[PDB]
């Protein structure tokens, strides 16, 4: 009959939101690495992670506006250029190069390679040295039998080395949400790219995600389970890429075969630039070897599955790169410490249309040191030498194709792969996932009333408790029952020493100072703590100060709701309790600080006022 | 004060390949696709290519495959695309447009234009002389009509209320 | 009559003592319309900064 408003701390209530995410990664060694990704500066994740199924949860996140693939992105960016910036410059290497080509037999076996020798400094200022290198076709431009030839970038941008000591390798990183927020993962086998994901979890920080630069095909990604699932923001739309994952794994052989020596001539007091030396054996292209049965058997899986989408009956065929830099048009990727470009003109000509040897294919490759990463203006990166020969051995797990477009429809349909952006190359990973922020003040309507101004148990085996969030999906009267649960969680660690805990060690964060992460963890720790005291402010006002639950005296106008106690508490989620209050929520707000709580004070005084 | 700016209008004979040039600036030109837009006197609008500045990644339409191509340079802030092998029934106005910040297929700013004209005729060309191209400058001492499109190619046109200067003469 | 935040600092302190809940929100958090910590939500403002 009489309805009175009810404040109640640590509802699974939560709101989608962008928050700095900071890092958490194994520790594969105490241990020069220095890998690039992480100088072990993201701190370790807890041996054992904890991941809480929601029942009853149908919460759906857009793969494309996804604020994750950003943060990453930016972060990867970030991360490169502190690794650069300790290394030594090649300033001084901007010279007119005079270069021959380097001893074959032109059978045509046009060798982009050059042997340059050059007027190089050295460490002392008045003296010089003429030393000699060697240089792809494609780091070099001509300048108007040896002839002059002049590096790519001078005319551009300055040029810089990457230290030898740093690895490019790729390591799982795992990135995890600050305190007070929450990450939530589709275990949806067929999920599509945008819409209601009917089995959600949450987990504090996703399963490592390994940052793999790859052009035009994915490479060492998480499969797919069962049919191969093709990804789009609209297919219809030509502009948005096809991302596509795989479910069986297509394991791809790429090698090196020169046997290029390093060759360290100083340039500079504690300076030491790395040039290529004599090149021992036979003359050989960079190839890619990929099996033709897989691949055919694998092209089959990805075009049975876009016929759901243009019809059954359609000509698919599969075409070349139709233009761009070099970085598009080829598969572009690293291994051993070089940067690989294959032609995969091979890989994609064939043609499909409805139903009905045993040899490798195989890729020409190109190589190049001189590079500009992410489309980059002003800077370039020239890549050491690697000693020796190298292979690769890497496993294809998705392609980002395109819609070739014209006016006619329903007679031809053609793919062309392409690698626009590296941002893609995150989206194929955290698809499945979503950052929120969880709100634990949840107000609702009951029949209790404060206890009157003029006047003044169960010990345990509570059952079935379901986790952190876990009473997401649960009617408000079963969510209610599990209130601690939450209020753990709002603020340090939600599971195993999961932040705050772990930012204990010494010389983690002072080594590290503000480089990368450390001013990620600073950001992340101080929001923790202004959202958890932002809710204790908001009860210091309004009463309830160490109750979980408490019930002041305040009316519940009908207006705000015309739903009864039993409708309400019977079979809703807080959630959808938190949508319909939430055009009122900010009066009830209001109400419930002064006039619930100050008017008590300003006559609980008056009361014993002599 | 984002605005397009095209190249000049230019003539040429079948076979020729002309290059257009689409200026950009206002905005970071790293950012959108730029698309190629051509439209006939007679006909409405085609969609003839998109290219993204980062990458240089282009999709070009059915018919214009291995006829046309699409470039551009990041220090210029310039898109270009390179028609070969043109023809007579190509000849119309050249567009160079930019998607609204919506990202879908709207187009919220355009160039001014490009006139390419394919044909047949000599480039040398009050009563009027024989002043072909079609620009013609009448002045008196120091009303006019349009011309007309003869079956040579030739233009005539009058003015009534001279000494008409002729590009192709350059008196 | 309520006069906003640090209204009552010229009003006796009686009176001045009828308004705490105003000063006590604005203690910590933004004093008003998402004065600071609201506005330090959003992302890449300081990343980048
Ligand atoms: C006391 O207070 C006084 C009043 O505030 C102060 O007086 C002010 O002084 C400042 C300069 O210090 C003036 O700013 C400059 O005004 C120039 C003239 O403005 C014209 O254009 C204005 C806007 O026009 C744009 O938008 C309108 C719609 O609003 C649109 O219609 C139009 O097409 C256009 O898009 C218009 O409002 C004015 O009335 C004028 O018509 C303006 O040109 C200046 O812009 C320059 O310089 C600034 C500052 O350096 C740059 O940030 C700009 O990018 C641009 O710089 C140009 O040269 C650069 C070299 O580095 C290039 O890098 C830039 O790219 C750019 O090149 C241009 O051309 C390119 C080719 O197309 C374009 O690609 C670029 O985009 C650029 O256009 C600047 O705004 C104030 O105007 C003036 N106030 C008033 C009221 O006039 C006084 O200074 C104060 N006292 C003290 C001590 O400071
Ligand atoms: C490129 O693509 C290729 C594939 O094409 C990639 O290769 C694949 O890489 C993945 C890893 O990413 C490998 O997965 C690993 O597989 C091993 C092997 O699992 C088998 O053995 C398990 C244990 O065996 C028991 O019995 C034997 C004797 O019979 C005893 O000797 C053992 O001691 C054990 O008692 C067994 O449990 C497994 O069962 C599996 O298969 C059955 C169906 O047959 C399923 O029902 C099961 O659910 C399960 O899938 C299987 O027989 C796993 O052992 C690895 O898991 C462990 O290690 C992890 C890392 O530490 C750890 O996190 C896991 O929890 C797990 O540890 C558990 O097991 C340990 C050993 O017993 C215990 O010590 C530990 O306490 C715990 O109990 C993991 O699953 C793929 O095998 C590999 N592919 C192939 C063909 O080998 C390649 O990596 C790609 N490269 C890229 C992307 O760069
Ligand atoms: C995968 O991607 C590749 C590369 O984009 C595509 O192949 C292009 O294909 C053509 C053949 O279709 C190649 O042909 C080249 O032609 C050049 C110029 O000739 C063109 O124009 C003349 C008239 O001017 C025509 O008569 C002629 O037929 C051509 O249309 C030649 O100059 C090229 O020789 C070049 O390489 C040699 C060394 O090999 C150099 O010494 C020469 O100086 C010159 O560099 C060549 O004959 C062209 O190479 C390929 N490249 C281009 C430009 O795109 C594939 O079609 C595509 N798809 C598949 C399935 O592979
Ligand atoms: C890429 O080129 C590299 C050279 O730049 C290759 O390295 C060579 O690898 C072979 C083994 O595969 C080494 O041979 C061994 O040498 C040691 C020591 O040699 C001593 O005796 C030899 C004469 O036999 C003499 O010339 C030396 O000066 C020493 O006195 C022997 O003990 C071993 O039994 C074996 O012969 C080469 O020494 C090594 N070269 C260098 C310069 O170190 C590399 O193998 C090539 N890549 C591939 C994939 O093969
Ligand atoms: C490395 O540096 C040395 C100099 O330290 C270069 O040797 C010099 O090469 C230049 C030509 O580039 C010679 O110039 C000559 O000048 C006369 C006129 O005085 C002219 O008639 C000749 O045709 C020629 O241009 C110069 O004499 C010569 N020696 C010196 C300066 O002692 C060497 O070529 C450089 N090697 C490179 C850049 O690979
Ligand atoms: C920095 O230097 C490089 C190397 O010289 C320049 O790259 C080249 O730039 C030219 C334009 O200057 C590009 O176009 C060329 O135009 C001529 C004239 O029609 C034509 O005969 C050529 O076949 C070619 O199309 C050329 O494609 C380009 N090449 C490469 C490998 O990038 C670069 O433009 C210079 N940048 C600056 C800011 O100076
Ligand atoms: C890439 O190279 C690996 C070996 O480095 C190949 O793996 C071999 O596969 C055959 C069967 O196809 C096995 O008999 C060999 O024992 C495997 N090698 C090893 C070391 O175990 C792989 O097949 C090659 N794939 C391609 C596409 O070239
Ligand atoms: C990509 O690789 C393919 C081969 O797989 C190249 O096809 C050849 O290039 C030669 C020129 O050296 C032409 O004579 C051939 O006609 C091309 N192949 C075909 C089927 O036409 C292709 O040119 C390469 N493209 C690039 C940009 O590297
Ligand atoms: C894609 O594969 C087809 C074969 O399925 C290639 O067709 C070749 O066409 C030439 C004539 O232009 C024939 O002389 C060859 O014999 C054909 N190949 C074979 C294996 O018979 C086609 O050129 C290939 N395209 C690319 C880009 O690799
Ligand atoms: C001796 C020798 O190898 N000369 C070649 C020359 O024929 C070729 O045109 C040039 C291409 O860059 O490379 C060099
Ligand atoms: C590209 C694509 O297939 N999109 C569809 C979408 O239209 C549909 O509403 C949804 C239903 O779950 O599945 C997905
Ligand atoms: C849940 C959902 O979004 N369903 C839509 C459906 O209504 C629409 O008709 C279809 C069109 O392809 O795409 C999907
Ligand atoms: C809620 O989820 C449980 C399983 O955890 C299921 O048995 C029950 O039917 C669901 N009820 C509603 C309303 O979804
Ligand atoms: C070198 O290449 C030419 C190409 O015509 C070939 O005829 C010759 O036999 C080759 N000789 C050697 C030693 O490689
Ligand atoms: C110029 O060419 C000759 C002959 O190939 C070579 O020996 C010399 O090292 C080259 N470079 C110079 C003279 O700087
Ligand atoms: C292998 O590829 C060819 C076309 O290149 C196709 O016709 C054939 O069906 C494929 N093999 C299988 C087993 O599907
Ligand atoms: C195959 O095509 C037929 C006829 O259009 C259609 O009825 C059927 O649903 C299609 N099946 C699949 C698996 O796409
Ligand atoms: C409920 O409270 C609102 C003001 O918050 C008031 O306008 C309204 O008249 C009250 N009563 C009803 C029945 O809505
Ligand atoms: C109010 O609650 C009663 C009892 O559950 C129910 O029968 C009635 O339909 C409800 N009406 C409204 C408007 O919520
Ligand atoms: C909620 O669930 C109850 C059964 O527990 C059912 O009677 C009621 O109609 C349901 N209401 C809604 C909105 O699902
Ligand atoms: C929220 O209030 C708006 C008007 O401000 C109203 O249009 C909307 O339907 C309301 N939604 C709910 C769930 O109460």
């Amino acid at each position: 009959e009489n309805l009175w408003v009810t404040v109640y701390y640590g509802v699974p209530v939560w709101k989608d939101a962008e928050t700095t995410l900071f890092c958490a990664s194994d520790a594969k060694a105490y241990e020069e690495k220095h890998n690039v990704w992480a100088t072990h500066a993201c701190v370790p994740t807890d041996p054992n992670p904890q991941e809480i199924h929601l029942e009853n949860v149908t919460e759906e996140f857009n793969m494309w506006k996804n604020n994750m693939v950003e943060q990453m992105h930016t972060d990867i960016i970030s991360l490169w250029d502190q690794s650069l910036k300790p290394c030594v410059k090649l300033t001084p290497l901007c010279v007119t190069l005079q270069c021959t080509n380097v001893t074959n037999n032109i059978t045509d076996m046009r060798g982009e390679l050059k042997n340059c020798s050059f007027n190089m400094t050295t460490e002392l200022r008045d003296k010089k040295q003429k030393v000699y290198s060697l240089f792809y076709r494609l780091d070099v431009v001509q300048i108007n039998s040896n002839k002059e030839y002049r590096l790519i970038n001078c005319n551009t941008s300055a040029i810089t080395q990457a230290c030898p000591k740093v690895s490019f390798e790729p390591i799982p990183i795992h990135y995890c949400a600050p305190a007070g927020f929450a990450i939530l993962k589709c275990k949806d086998k067929k999920f599509n790219g945008t819409g209601p994901c009917p089995s959600v979890s949450t987990v504090q920080c996703t399963h490592g995600i390994k940052p793999v630069v790859s052009t035009q095909l994915l490479l060492n990604g998480s499969l797919a389970e069962e049919e191969v699932m093709i990804r789009s923001e609209n297919i219809t739309n030509n502009a948005k890429n096809i991302l596509v994952q795989f479910n069986t794994p297509v394991q791809i052989n790429c090698t090196r075969p020169n046997n290029n020596t390093r060759k360290s001539i100083r340039i500079g007091p504690g300076q030491a630039f790395y040039a290529t030396g004599d090149i021992i054996g036979d003359i050989r292209q960079a190839h890619c070897n990929v099996s033709k049965a897989t691949w055919n058997e694998t092209l089959g899986k990805v075009v049975k599955q876009l016929r759901k989408h243009f019809g059954n009956n359609t000509i698919i065929r599969f075409a070349n790169s139709s233009g761009g830099d070099l970085e598009v048009t080829t598969h572009s990727f690293n291994c051993g410490g070089e940067f690989f470009y294959c032609n995969t003109s091979g890989l994609f000509n064939s043609t499909w249309i409805s139903n009905t040897s045993n040899d490798s294919i195989t890729l020409p490759c190109r190589i190049k040191q001189i590079i500009n990463m992410w489309q980059r203006i002003g800077q370039a990166m020239y890549a050491p030498p690697i000693q020796g020969v190298i292979r690769c051995v890497s496993n294809i797990t998705g392609l980002i194709l395109t819609r070739d477009g014209g006016s006619t429809n329903s007679t031809t349909e053609t793919f062309r792969p392409g690698g626009g952006d590296m941002r893609d190359n995150w989206r194929s990973e955290l698809y499945k996932y979503k950052v929120v922020k969880i709100e634990p003040l949840g107000v609702a309507p009951t029949r209790a009333k404060r206890r009157v101004v003029g006047g003044g148990s169960a010990v345990g085996i509570g059952a079935v408790f379901l986790g952190f969030l876990g009473a997401a999906g649960s009617t408000m009267g079963a969510a209610s029952m599990t209130l601690t649960v939450q209020a753990r969680n709002l603020l340090s660690g939600i599971v195993q020493q999961q932040s705050n805990l772990l930012r204990a060690p010494e010389a983690q964060q002072h080594l590290l100072k503000l480089t990368v992460w450390g001013i990620k963890q600073l950001q992340a720790r101080v929001l923790a703590v202004e959202r958890y005291l932002r809710d204790q402010q908001l009860l210091g006002i309004w009463g309830c100060s160490g109750k979980l639950i408490c019930t002041t005296n305040v009316p519940w106008n009908s207006s705000w709701s015309n739903r009864n106690l039993s409708e309400i508490w019977d079979n809703m989620t807080w959630l959808q309790w938190d949508k319909e209050i939430s055009n009122y929520t900010q009066i009830i707000y209001g109400l419930l600080e002064e006039s619930q709580n100050q008017q008590e004070k300003n006559e609980q005084d008056l009361l014993a006022l002599d | 004060e984002v605005r397009l700016v095209q190249s000049g209008a230019e003539v040429k004979k079948p076979g020729a390949s002309v290059r257009v040039s689409c200026a950009a600036s206002g905005y970071t030109f790293t950012d959108f696709d730029i698309h190629w837009l051509r439209q006939a006197p007679g006909r409405g609008l085609e969609w003839m290519g998109w290219v993204r500045p980062l990458g240089g990644g282009v999709s070009y339409a059915r018919q214009f495959q291995g006829r046309v191509t699409m470039t551009r340079d990041f220090y210029i802030d310039t898109a270009f695309m390179d028609f070969r092998n043109l023809k007579m029934d190509d000849t119309a106005l050249y567009f160079c447009a930019r998607m609204g910040a919506a990202r879908e297929w709207d187009f919220q700013y355009w160039g001014q234009g490009t006139r390419v004209l394919v044909s047949s005729a000599s480039t040398k060309g009050c009563l009027v002389k024989d002043y072909f191209p079609e620009p013609v400058t009448v002045s008196w001492n120091s009303h006019t009509f349009p011309a007309v499109l003869q079956s040579s190619g030739l233009y005539s046109l009058s003015s009534v209320v001279c000494n008409v200067n002729h590009k192709p003469s350059n008196t």
